[PDB]
RNA sequence: GCUUGGGCAGUCAAGCGCGACAUUGCUAUACCGAAGCAGAAUUCGGUAAUGUUACCGCAAUAGUAAUUGAACUUAGUACGAGAGGAACAGUUCAUUCGGAUAAUUGGUUUUUGCGGCUGUCUAUCAGGCAUUGCCGCGAAGCUACAUCCGCUGGAUUAUGGCUGAACGCCUCUAAGUCAGAAUCCAUGCUAGAACGCGGUGAU
RNA sequence: UUCAUCUAGACAGCCGGACGGUGGCCAUGGAAGUCGGAAUCCGCUAAGGAGUGUGUAACAACUCACCGGCCGAAUGAACUA
């Protein structure tokens, strides 16, 4: 999936879904560190408790500390409603949602 | 004066809240100490508004207004808006953002008499009834907040740059950290000409700042 | 199941000697402070005085 | 965490108010608790083991 | 102690009673904090408490006990081969049992050390309880005499003769260091509550919804009507449209040529 | 599995038969307990939760339901039954002078070629003064300590092919036996309202069985604490014009239900999935017991109420729109 | 009538030169009792055909279930020098498993459905043949990345107590007695004895 | 079964006495019988271990073993079946 802060990461790399927090790493110093990651975008549309079916353009994620400290200052794309909701700390860097 | 609060026992009042010298937007909820964070000092002075921006807590984020008007993202839904038109008087002015954007909260920061953001110029002139014109941040509204008497920015602020903003705002302005610490100020505080809400974490250093920069002694 | 009169101290009163004496013990029993100091914490309720109505 | 606390307390206050009846109580019980572990309880043998050394 | 911790061990049951010896042995040494090891201040205070050559001592024989538990588990018809298990079981007793002294010294000081006034260096520093109690003990602002005497690594004094003890003997006692005070009023010269705090300082940093009227407060306004939200379309008194798009029915429709 | 839900038999019976009856209150009047009707079609509800500090507290929120066919029932006769060492036992039973259609049909196996003899020396017999039923009904008040009442639904009105009625026995959670079966007594070959048994946000639990897949399936299952959406009733208007839209129209999926008959007669909206397919027979009991939580305490705001065309898909709400989103048509002109 | 946790050398000595307890040199969840348990955390111990026919009914008996974690609130309060930080109860969510359903969505497949079309023909009018025509769209069925729900009263193990002899003290125990376990029985749920039963319509 | 007490008062339950050199010597930041080390005396009185325990940094206070008073017959310790 792709990274969604400013921080340039290409890619991040390890079911979880949207606002869950797994262990992920960057696959593209940082190379083989394994770090908390939360799902801000999956591409995929589920049955919403609010009755609309969300869509994304592409998986998308952002890596913190286990805290959900954000690496970056900033997060690029739109970011799920749920998980904006969820942690505080990304909607503060949040620009967009859905 | 300045107060220590919390809610749901997190220090991130501002992202939770939204003062103004004549209202108060709270995210809704059953939490009675985040009702008495604002009641406390001055009772019933001012209505207190529980409620909802595209029904999610973070209100406070994607808020952005003053005592005379009040901004919401396109986000917001129509029954969100009936809500808030009813909940405040028609003195104040209340409309949506049609833009492509959501985060209004943390793009927008300003107060009773200036704004200021990263046309809609016109519109938020109109709805605040204030002068729309920070050190190259990406998140000027979360990491900056402002009032009448004052204002507060993030720590790493470049001091030109809080010069010449004191200097349009005709008063005084200080960079600190809220939260022991957190940078995130425009998110672990919410202040208005006569009220300063803080969290837990706020240290003993920076609430005698944030009652300095606006004089409230 | 016995009288309740009265300092900060109840007085129980009752013609069966059963009675009053489970009524108390029952109420010493309530107040059990689980998961905590004994020594330390010495909130509750405990008999103190025992005698005749007369 | 002083050097004694629980202590000071204990002066300042004092023990629990039926502190020394219910250990009175309990020494008293301990001698028929100990008739019914040997009549009661590998672990029945290692209790009589240890009587037997006592 | 020794006896109960071999009966704990034992009572679960080859090599894991040796595991399990190991690791409670690994748990004493590394929960313990080396004596020799932990600070130069708070090293020699430990020093001045406890007897430090025991602590070694003690430290050493449990390494030695760990060590030898470690050597007997490595080198080791049905009565044959029954038997080694009760010699080797009957061996680790025997050395764990050695260990009464140790673990009876550490006994005491393993309490103690639980809930000592322990400060970090860094922090700023006749009848004196007095004062220490008014003052606070954390004021965060903005072997017992060797265990006295460590205090070189402020003073105070009585103006009057309180608690017996002799102004000659505080005088003397005395020999940057602030003093207090609460031929015999001479000698006090041979030295050269908040305020002396306030002035050590110096040296310490040196170191509910409305509407327009409340008459139709009770309506609800379904927000939808026929499977349309006319809410977003309520807007009050539109005269001109009322006509311009409810008499079209009958101006254009005359016509009607749709087909 | 569930090892409580096995053997995995097939059911001997299509009807569920209740196994237990809400206990009796001594001081409550004379109240029925239990109702039947006939699940038809299923769709989405959406509402606003005001439960306390909920995530959607004071929000919306939505989920699906289904629609059970509850027509009116009416009653046929009253049952009484003794306490014995060997359990509950009739002693007597006393039927209506005057029966249904229908329930004379559900005795019959070849009714077409029957003769049709039903009730009617018995029917018959209600032509003397009374002493004969008084007598009957004199006896069961001095014993029968617990009185159930017997009823059936009106098929006729649903829209099938059946035609036979159901018959099945009402408990009565009222006091002084006497009582109830005077109450009876004044209540033969007469019809009750749904409404008198449950009311909206009201907990029940539905009984039916499963869904036959081909053993699997086709099962008694049962559901408790299932929260009563909506009441329909066909005498009121058009339960589609609820507090929250008060506008007129049928509840019913436009083109009709799938598999099934228009609903117009009394009906019951049922939070949930109730076991078994379309065109069952369900039994509709009141939890057995009082359940205290937020839950049952909670009420409905039913703001939308999905009502479109499901025969494979659809979009619009009524026949009306279908031409208007389309525009005007060579049927149309 | 299997079975389950130190050798060598010396002092022992209730008893019968042998022989008892010590002793000297190597080689998961939950609930209770104790700890210097200040709070949290932690450690040690314990519990675990039958008269035919049709309907409405009872239940002898067999099986049984829910489960794990998170948030407000109690709270940043009791506690404590500060670091750190309770629990009960009132509330809100999610994960596993189970009884069911297809209202939205979706893998789905004989709508072997709809507009056009390929090699080609009596050429658009009509698709014949292409073991199953193709493109894009798409029914019914399998069926989940879909949805609802998943119960309350006693008796009890350990445990803490009341009254009170043995033993003129005493004792939770010997006669009696209260509270109390993820334990037992009950409520509920599933089946209903081809050979358990009751009432009713019909000759 | 073997011993001890026993109408010169059996076991048990309450009340009283339970001292003087003395706070023995050493150990002392203060430890006086009871945080520790080594002997254990005289005067006595029906009865005091330079002290069997609870407890205080030390005294303070209660105490069992030792006797007396109120009490009234068998009781106690160890062994065998």
């Amino acid at each position: 999936m792709n990274c969604a802060d400013n921080s340039g990461a290409r890619n991040l790399y390890i079911a979880a879904s949207l606002g869950d927090m797994v262990m992920a790493t960057v696959k593209k110093e940082l190379r083989k560190k394994v770090m908390p990651a939360i799902v801000v975008r999956q591409a995929k549309s589920w049955r919403r408790r609010d009755g609309v079916f969300l869509y994304f353009e592409d998986n998308a994620g952002v890596i913190a500390n286990p805290k959900g400290e954000m690496k970056g200052s900033a997060i690029t794309g739109p970011v799920g409603k749920e998980c904006a909701d969820l942690w505080p700390r990304v909607a503060s860097n949040s620009g967009v949602v859905v | 004066m300045a107060t220590r609060t919390q809610f749901e026992n997190s220090n991130e009042i501002g992202v939770f809240s939204k003062l103004t010298n004549t209202y108060c937007l709270v995210a809704v909820g059953g939490s009675e100490n985040f009702y008495s964070a604002f009641e406390a000092e001055l009772g019933d002075a001012i209505p207190i508004v529980h409620t909802t921006i595209a029904g999610t807590r973070i209100i406070g984020r994607m808020t952005a207004g003053n005592r005379r008007g009040l901004l919401v993202p396109t986000q917001t839904t129509d029954q969100e808006l009936q809500h808030l038109r009813n909940s405040l008087p028609d003195s104040v002015k209340i409309q949506r953002v049609e833009e492509r954007l959501s985060a209004l909260g943390n793009v927008i920061c300003c107060n009773d008499y200036v704004a200021l953001v990263h046309e809609t110029e016109e519109l938020i002139s109109d709805v605040l009834g204030v002068e729309v014109f920070i050190s190259g941040n990406i998140l000027v509204g979360s990491y900056c907040s402002l009032s009448n008497q004052g204002g507060l920015v993030h720590p790493q602020t470049s001091v030109q740059d809080q010069e010449e903003l004191s200097s349009l705002l005709q008063v005084p302005l200080v960079a600190g950290t809220v939260n022991r610490g957190s940078s995130v100020v425009g998110a672990g505080m919410v202040v208005n000409d006569y009220l300063a809400v803080t969290g837990l974490d706020t240290t003993a250093p920076e609430l005698s700042v944030i009652e300095s920069i606006f004089r409230l002694q | 199941r016995v009288t309740i009169e009265f300092k900060d101290e109840i007085v129980l009163s009752g013609n069966s000697v059963e009675d009053v004496s489970q009524n108390a013990a029952d109420l010493q029993q309530i107040c059990r402070v689980r998961n905590k100091d004994i020594r330390k914490f010495l909130d509750g309720i405990y008999v103190s005085h025992k005698g005749f109505i007369t | 965490p002083q050097n004694d606390y629980i202590e000071r307390h204990i002066k300042q206050h004092g023990k629990r108010l039926d502190h020394e009846e219910r250990k009175r109580k309990r020494e008293a019980r301990e001698s028929h608790k100990i008739s019914e572990r040997a009549q009661k309880l590998w672990k029945g043998k290692q209790f009589a083991k240890k009587r037997y050394a006592e | 102690p020794a006896n109960d911790l071999l009966d704990i061990v034992l009572n679960r049951t080859v090599k894991y009673t040796g595991e399990g010896f190991v690791e409670k042995f690994e748990d004493i040494l590394k929960g313990f904090p080396n004596i020799n090891d932990v600070h130069p201040f708070h090293r020699d205070l430990m020093d001045t408490l406890y007897e430090k050559n025991h602590y070694k001592i003690s430290l050493a024989a449990i390494s030695r006990a760990k060590s030898l538990v470690e050597q007997v588990a490595r080198d080791y018809s049905l009565f044959q081969c029954k038997q080694l298990k009760r010699a080797a079981l009957g061996r680790m007793a025997t050395i764990v049992k050695k260990l009464r002294d140790p673990l009876a010294y550490l006994e005491q000081v393993r309490q103690h050390i639980g809930r000592l006034p322990s400060i970090d260096p860094n922090t700023r520093t006749v009848g004196k309880s007095s004062f220490l109690r008014c003052i606070t003990g954390h004021f965060d602002y903005k072997n017992i005499e060797m265990q006295s005497i460590y205090a070189i690594a402020l003073y105070f004094m009585d103006l009057s003769e309180q608690c017996g003890f002799t102004i000659e003997a505080q005088v003397k006692l005395f020999h940057s260091v602030m003093v207090v005070i609460n031929e015999r009023a001479q000698l006090l010269e041979s030295v050269k509550v908040m305020e002396v705090r306030n002035k050590a300082c110096e040296k310490l940093l040196a170191s509910k919804y409305l509407l327009e009227d409340d008459e139709w407060k009770n309506d609800i306004m379904p927000e939808i009507l026929d499977g349309k939200n006319v809410y977003d379309f309520l807007d009050p008194e539109i005269a001109a449209k009322l006509q311009a798009l409810e008499e079209e029915e009958e101006k254009l429709e005359n016509e009607g040529f749709y087909n | 599995g569930h090892l409580g839900f096995l053997p995995r038999k097939r059911a001997a019976s299509i009807r569920a038969r209740v196994k237990a009856f809400p206990k009796d209150d001594r001081s409550k009047p004379v109240a029925l307990t239990s109702f039947l009707g006939y699940k038809a079609g299923m769709t989405t509800i959406v509402r606003d939760l005001d439960r306390p500090g909920s995530k959607f507290h004071k929000r919306e929120v939505v989920e699906a339901v289904t629609v059970v066919d509850t027509p009116p029932v009416v009653v046929v006769g009253v049952v009484g039954y003794v306490e014995t060492p060997r359990g509950l036992r009739s002693l007597t039973t006393v039927w209506a002078e005057h029966l249904s259609d229908e329930v004379k049909r559900r005795f019959y196996k070849n009714w077409y070629k029957s003769k049709k003899k039903a009730f009617t020396k018995y029917s018959a017999k209600y032509a003397q003064d009374g002493a004969g039923i008084e007598r009957e009904l004199a006896r069961i008040k001095k014993y029968a300590s617990v009185v159930r009442v017997l009823v059936h639904t009106q098929i006729r009105k649903t829209p099938l092919a059946q035609k036979k009625a159901h018959l099945a026995e009402i408990q009565l959670n009222g006091g002084s036996i006497s009582e109830k079966v005077d109450w009876a007594r004044e209540h033969f070959e007469k019809t009750v309202a749904v409404d008198s048994v449950f009311e909206q946000n009201e907990m029940i639990d539905a009984i039916a069985v499963t869904k036959g897949h081909g053993q699997r399936g086709y099962h008694s299952r049962t559901s408790i604490n299932h929260k009563i959406y909506r009441v329909g009733k066909g005498d009121d208007e058009a339960n589609g014009a609820t507090s929250f839209d008060r506008t007129k129209k049928t509840i019913t999926p436009m083109g009709g239900f799938v598999h099934y008959g228009e609903i117009k007669n009394d009906f019951i909206m049922v939070k949930g999935c109730i076991p078994g397919n379309r065109k069952r027979i369900v039994t509709l009991r009141k939890s057995l017991y009082t359940n205290t939580s937020r839950k049952a305490l909670e009420e409905v705001s039913l703001k939308w109420i999905d009502t479109a065309s499901k025969f494979g898909k659809g979009r619009f709400q009524t026949p009306a729109e279908k031409h208007a989103f389309m525009g005007t048509l060579k049927k149309d002109l």
